[PDB]
């Protein structure tokens, strides 16, 4: 559900 | 995990602070003898409820970036699974955001910084949420009692962040060793700085929790007064965190 905050993860 | 491992541990937490803090403390100190005028205060106040929350909304989101830099900086975090990150994070930022927030609070005047100026709770009436404000307000008042150093502070966010007790959580074991080892840390800091007496003075858990509560309630109202604004001007990410 949260793939805008995952990418701050990559 | 060893005295020197967790001795290493409280540097390189406050490592991680320092490198994603994103205002320094002597800058926030030197400008607190800057003050909105009556006119300034006036003209926030007259402001649309859509451009102050728009504007706010922009600012919690760039302070919510930074706090996902410390949490990728911070030992044993990129270990955790995907899951887990994430759910930390979507409990945690805003809790270490209103934390952080205290370092730029002023509890001489009660005014807190904001765009490049000292203001009280009265600069944010156009919002419209007065509760929350004053809540706010009240809990930076709370931590400035507290008087915590940068190396508090870092370690105190560090325990906000790596909490293994939030929901949904896959990896709880791996997430409470995590919390044991920053206990420690943090622990092992204020020991030998003379400082364990705070613990028992923290901000109860709930305080924090129910502050977030308030900024999703707040959200969700303006959202259905305002759909338009949020999705054309907010922050993807802002808008992910604190929507339903
Ligand atoms: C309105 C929803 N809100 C909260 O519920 C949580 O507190 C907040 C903080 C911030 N800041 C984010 C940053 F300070 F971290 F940068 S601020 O735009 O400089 C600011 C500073 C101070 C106040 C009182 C307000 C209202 C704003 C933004 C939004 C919220
Ligand atoms: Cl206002
Ligand atoms: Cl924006
Ligand atoms: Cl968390
Ligand atoms: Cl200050
Ligand atoms: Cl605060
Ligand atoms: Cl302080
Ligand atoms: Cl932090
Ligand atoms: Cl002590």
């Amino acid at each position: 559900e949260f793939p805008y905050l995952l990418s701050l993860l990559g | 995990a060893s005295l020197t491992e967790i001795e290493h541990l409280v540097q390189s937490v406050c490592k991680s602070y320092r490198e994603t803090c994103q205002l320094r403390l002597e800058d926030l100190l030197r400008q607190r003898s800057n003050i909105f005028s009556r006119e300034e205060v006036t003209g926030y106040q007259r402001k649309s409820m859509w451009e102050m929350w728009e504007r706010c909304a922009h600012h919690l989101t760039e302070a919510i970036q930074y706090v996902v830099e410390f949490a990728k900086r911070l030992s044993g975090f990129m270990e955790l699974c995907q899951n887990d990150q994430i759910v930390l994070l979507k409990a945690g930022a805003m809790e270490v955001v209103l934390v952080r927030m205290c370092r730029a609070y002023n509890a001489d005047n009660r005014t807190v910084f904001f765009e490049g100026k000292y203001g009280g709770m009265e600069l944010f009436r156009a919002l419209g949420c007065s509760e929350l404000i004053s809540s706010i307000f009240d809990f930076s008042h709370s931590l400035s009692a507290l008087h915590f150093s940068e190396d508090e502070i870092a370690l105190y966010t560090a325990l906000v962040l790596i909490n293994a007790h939030r929901p949904g959580l896959q990896e709880k074991r791996k997430v409470e060793q995590l919390q044991y080892n920053l206990e420690l840390a943090f622990h092992h800091h204020l020991c030998k700085t003379h400082r364990q007496s705070i613990l028992a003075k923290l901000p109860p858990k709930g305080k924090l929790r129910s502050l977030c509560s308030q900024h999703v309630e707040r959200l969700q109202i303006f959202q259905h007064l305002h759909p338009i604004v949020v999705q054309a001007a907010f922050p993807p990410l802002y808008k992910e965190l604190f929507s339903t």
